[PDB]
RNA sequence: GUCUCCGUAGUGUAGGGUAUCACGUUCGCCUAACACGCGAAAGGUCCUCGGUUCGAAACCGGGCGGAAACA
RNA sequence: UUGAUAUAGACAGCAGGACGGUGGCCAUGGAAGUCGGAAUCCGCUAAGGAGUGUGUAACAACUCACCUGCCGAAUCAACUAG
């Protein structure tokens, strides 16, 4: 009784602190052993029981039946005691004569089961025989011949079947759909309670607007198709009835994510067995066939033409753990993509995304979750041999400070020469770029005004913007300071193309840079237009730009990204420690309005994320909800120019995977003499 | 409790910072200030001093009084931009002066020695004056 | 430095004993440095406090006070832990303001508590996260208005007993004053005289 | 293991009194243009290190190597 | 053997106190005495190092040398070779 009471008080407390739905919209949620909403049994031995059954045969051995068992059901649980000497209960902890008694609970509930158990584990034969007739349970076949612990199981299973006990308990305590909708739809339908679908869902009138929501999608027997699982909330569904098919990104005023079709058949699911049914009215679960191709992950089904979407499900977990999936054989990529689509269609939380270099990334909750995903993928979703690897961390490059010298390049016919300079960015102007407050589409005068007023930007160069980096929108700016010179206007297209090639196709690891400025100082251009071709300038532009970026003490930066981790009070030290070992720090920690929950946000480098959730669970005892989103980039501390620095290891492995010359070239190939 | 008690201290200064500031991390001690509270705190706290600038915050329901301790460590860096003799004498006078005193000369040694890393009067280390504390050892009283 | 140190202590106490004609004996108990610092500050203008090992004064008075006799009775009067505060003004004023300067000596681990402090029944105001301490110590407390509330006063510790670690930290979080002690005062000396 | 020989333009090559040539790249002539051809330019601290003498890639000592030959 | 401490009371145990600038500078993703590059103070005292170690992401927390209480006579260290 002691352990039972602590367990049930603890569940009461932990439903009080979170489930603010106390008296009011649902009244008393409280879990309480008195009124039979708490059941006792051990599933290994097929038995379960509540106080109610013992109340019943106690009444029997002593309309109005319900109350006459309910009075002593209230009496039995609690601190109230019972005496055997007088065969009467007692609110006192001891007899009037002064002798203590065990409580009514133990004396009338756990004395009998223990008497049953000890006698059969110590093999007490005639005691068992007199108990069975004292327990007046039928003696069926096969139990009078065997013995031992299996006899224990069989006989007390026959005494208290779990089937009837839990069937009756759940029928009397859990609520049927009429009661469920009156307080469930406010978090189910985005539509106002005045719309026609709203009244249907509140009432569950199975003769009007068919409401549906497909959440689980279980695979079929064949291999590639599935059944769409969901519980009907309104209306009555039948075979082949034309119905709107809308998913999450659907908007009522648009046809996107909208489909108009019937269903193929209506199938009930039971265990491993299936059964078609003619029709299903409101309130209950069912599986459907033929809804496979026209839904993604999850969606809803509505007969009504104005019904909006249902509320998309929220997960405490996020697709945080990621692993790359590429086939063993290069000619399985379409097979693989059909596999990934099937996998993403099956489990309603995974995300399959193509990252910038093209890898196929499967993002999920935990390592075991992902493990099951790729197991099913390599078995049935694609049935194709697979190769596994962590996601590759992509890196952007930058310069620490200004290039020391004015870099010079010569055309391969030596008819032209280039003078230019390089700078880093004083602040996160690249962040304003990605935000969009500075962009190519922005006009020259107004963008110039913004730059001059906000970042002390040169007014002379205010009208001298040339390029905005990769694709003309990237976080790299090229301008010109060359004064009064003439054929440079015919070099601009070539220099812009060269700078584009340089930024997209980089220098140290052949990657994109971020937050770097380039200004061309002086140019000596051959008079005629034929000797300074694009194949004669653009290579020189890239040479000179690589020269500059090497001369300026080059640097590397890592995608340090935000981890929003949900955690209770007791193991904030755990997240502190794990972020510390993984080069991470919290910048935002706060308490939530409930009580036990801490919402905590910390910076963490992406390359440190592999296995991060695993050790997080290890140090938290499985008490962490590590949401992960990208935050920003930041300078990687070490200087790649030294070999013994961690950037040097990054650049080496990145060059290795990109299959290039491991050695960084010296300034000889980029910088040339006059 | 004087209608509010958020008297705990803060250790940011110089630039406003704001976003770089720890206001999100020290929100729930008073729960009132938030970013507007941080900004109004630093508007009066931008200057005086120019350092970590430890401050003691006394709430005003919505606003706060960020009284700065006259920390010798803070003020010396606030004064250097060098002899600063009468200035450091005056700075010693403006603090609570207690510093486990026996005499004014005790705090004089303490605050003319506190900047053993910030140098001292012109071309001498902040120790010779401490040994020969005679020039105005009674100048404060 | 030790030899010159002892020489200096002899000399300073000798000079200050020649200077102050009347003194008063204090027992420096298990007292913090903060409280001694603060009283020595409060006493700084009017009196002087000092102490060390309880025997340099013994040798000093027994070997250097023959020329100033009637300074022999302290010899059996200073034993154990002791403190000397030498003052010039009236005795009664010093007595009253010293017994007035009180400090809330906390409930440190492993200390005797000759006082009976029992927790009453009131709303502590604490957040709903520290109830584990009370539930371990045997107090049933339910959250009220978002605050920890103790339903009934229950006895905590008697006199002259040993205090528990979780109990000690309980007293610490509640901030209610445990056994408090500053300067414990035994004997007074006034030019050849003994009193309370 | 010992012994013998040898470490040079990108590549390979010969060689005390400032590294030759071939190809490699650029290159400029010729051609309608390519090819071809020719020309120049660039290009190796001569394996490293210690010594020796006015000075050493050379001469003498080591260390590495590589190659055989014996064992 | 060499040195050191010790009635001005060691050694050892048990009990106390071990503070302000200062969460010293510069490093910072976080470094408060303790990840580190430098400087190395003073007030108070009996005493406290801008720090012995443990520890915290840091705090916090202890711990130490520093001094004091009981304790009242010798003790302790580095070597040496039988």
């Amino acid at each position: 009784y002691q352990t039972f009471q602590r367990i049930v008080e603890n569940v009461n407390v932990i439903i009080s602190t979170y489930g603010e739905g106390e008296s009011g919209p649902m009244g008393n949620i409280m879990i309480d052993p008195v009124l039979g909403t708490v059941g006792f049994g051990s599933g290994l031995h097929g038995w379960a029981f509540t106080l109610k059954q013992f109340a019943e045969m106690y009444v029997a051995k002593f309309a109005e039946r319900a109350k006459k068992v309910e009075d002593m059901m209230k009496k039995l649980w609690g601190d109230r005691y019972f005496d055997p000497a007088n065969g009467k209960f007692s609110k006192s902890a001891t007899s009037p004569e002064g002798k203590k008694l065990p409580r009514t609970f133990c004396q009338l509930i756990l004395d009998p089961i223990f008497k049953v158990f000890d006698a059969i584990m110590n093999f007490k034969k005639e005691e068992t025989a007199k108990l069975i007739e004292k327990l007046d349970i039928k003696l069926d076949s096969e139990d009078k011949d065997k013995e031992g612990k299996p006899l224990l199981k069989a006989v007390m299973r026959r005494w208290l079947p779990a089937g009837d006990a839990l069937l009756q308990m759940i029928t009397i305590h859990l609520p049927s759909p009429v009661t469920a909708q009156k307080y469930r739809c406010e978090l189910l339908y985005e539509g106002p309670p005045d719309d026609e679908a709203a009244m249907g869902i509140k009432s569950c009138d199975p003769k009007g607007p068919l409401m549906m929501y497909i959440s689980k999608m279980v695979p079929t027997s064949d291999k590639g198709r599935f059944y769409a699982f969901g519980r009907v909330f309104s209306g009555l569904v039948s075979t082949g009835l034309k119905v709107r098919i809308m998913g999450p990104n659907y908007t009522p005023g648009k046809k996107e994510d909208l489909y108009l079709k019937p269903i193929q058949r209506t199938i009930l699911m039971m265990g491993r067995y299936v059964e078609p049914i003619e029709d299903v009215p409101c309130g209950n679960i069912v599986g459907l066939v033929g809804v496979d191709q026209f839904l993604v992950k999850t969606g809803t089904i509505t007969t009504f033409e104005h019904a909006h979407n249902m509320r998309v499900m929220k997960f405490s977990v996020s697709p945080v753990v990621r692993v790359a999936v590429e086939a063993k054989n290069p000619a399985d990529l379409p097979k693989l993509v059909e596999g990934l689509k099937r996998l993403a269609k099956s489990d309603p939380m995974v995300q399959c995304i193509i990252e910038e270099s093209g890898e196929h990334i499967i993002a999920g909750a935990g390592e075991l979750h992902l493990e099951i995903c790729l197991k099913d993928l390599e078995e049935d979703h694609a049935c194709i041999p697979i190769k596994k690897s962590d996601p590759v961390v992509s890196y952007r490059e930058t310069v620490s400070e200004e290039s020391n010298v004015l870099c010079l390049s010569k055309s391969p016919n030596k008819h032209n020469r280039l003078y230019m300079k390089a700078r880093p960015f004083p602040d996160g102007l690249a962040e304003d770029i990605d935000k969009g407050e500075v962009s190519a589409r922005q006009e020259l005068k107004q963008r110039a005004r913004y730059l001059a007023e906000k970042y002390e930007w040169d007014v002379a160069e205010a009208r001298k913007i040339w390029c905005f980096g990769p694709d003309g929108t990237g976080p790299n700016i090229l301008t010109d300071i060359t004064k009064g010179v003439q054929y440079l206007n015919e070099i601009k297209d070539s220099v812009v193309a060269g700078f584009q090639w340089a930024t997209k196709e980089g220098a140290l690891c052949e990657e994109n840079m971020r937050g770097v400025r380039f200004d061309v100082h002086d140019v000596t251009l051959h008079a005629d237009a034929i000797h300074r071709g694009g194949g004669q300038i653009i290579p020189t532009a890239r040479r000179c730009l690589y020269a500059s970026v090497l001369t300026a003490q080059p640097r590397l930066m890592e995608p340090i990204y935000l981890v929003e981790i949900q955690c209770p009070e007791q193991v904030v030290g755990g997240i502190y420690g794990v972020l510390n070992r993984k080069r991470g720090h919290v910048f935002e920690e706060s308490q939530v309005a409930g009580t036990p929950m801490f919402v905590v946000k910390a910076y963490l480098p992406v390359n440190e994320s592999f296995g991060f959730t695993a050790d997080l669970r290890s140090n938290t005892g499985g008490q962490a909800f590590p949401q992960c989103v990208f935050d920003h980039w930041q300078i990687l501390p070490g200087d790649p120019f030294d070999n013994s620095s961690r950037p040097s290891q990054v650049v080496a492995e990145t060059r290795k995977r990109k299959g290039l010359k491991e050695g960084i070239p010296a300034l000889d190939n980029f910088l040339d003499k006059l | 409790p004087n209608e509010i008690k958020v008297v705990y201290l803060r250790c940011t200064g110089g630039e406003v910072g704001a976003t770089s500031a720890l206001a999100p991390k020290i929100g729930p001690l008073g729960l009132s200030p938030k970013k507007v509270g941080d900004d109004i705190a630093k508007a009066t706290g931008d200057w005086k001093g120019l350092r970590i600038t430890v401050k003691l915050t006394i709430q005003n329901r919505q606003a706060q009084i960020e009284v700065v301790p006259s920390a010798s460590a803070l003020i010396i860096k606030a004064l250097k931009e060098i002899t600063f003799d009468e200035i450091v004498n005056i700075a010693r006078q403006m603090r609570h002066r207690s510093l486990a005193r026996e005499l004014s000369g005790t705090i004089k040694e303490i605050l003319g020695t506190a900047q053993s890393v910030g140098c001292n009067v012109d071309g001498r280390h902040p120790h010779d004056i401490i040994d020969d504390i005679n020039s105005g050892a009674v100048e404060c009283p | 430095d030790r030899a010159t140190w002892k020489s200096n202590y002899f000399l300073k106490i000798i000079q200050l004993l020649d200077d102050y004609p009347k003194c008063f004996i204090v027992g420096a108990d298990n007292v913090g440095s903060k409280q001694m610092q603060q009283i020595r500050m409060s006493l700084r203008g009017k009196a002087v406090v000092l102490m060390g090992k309880n025997t340099m004064m013994r040798k000093a008075i027994r070997g250097h006070l023959e020329n100033n006799p009637a300074l022999e009775k302290l010899l059996p009067h200073i034993r154990g832990n002791v403190g000397f505060v030498f003052t010039k003004e009236d005795l009664t004023e010093i007595r009253d303001m010293l017994l007035a300067n009180k400090v809330p000596a906390a409930a440190r681990a492993g200390a005797i508590a000759p006082c009976e402090v029992t927790v009453p029944a009131q709303n502590t105001g604490l957040g709903p996260e520290k109830t584990s301490f009370f539930q371990a110590l045997g107090i049933t407390t339910k959250i009220s208005r978002g605050t920890i509330e103790i339903l009934s006063d229950v006895q905590l510790i008697k006199t002259g007993d040993k205090v528990g670690a979780s109990e000690a930290t309980l007293l610490n979080m509640l901030n209610i004053s445990p056994f408090s002690f500053g300067l414990v005062i035994q004997q007074v000396f006034d030019n050849g005289s003994i009193y309370n």
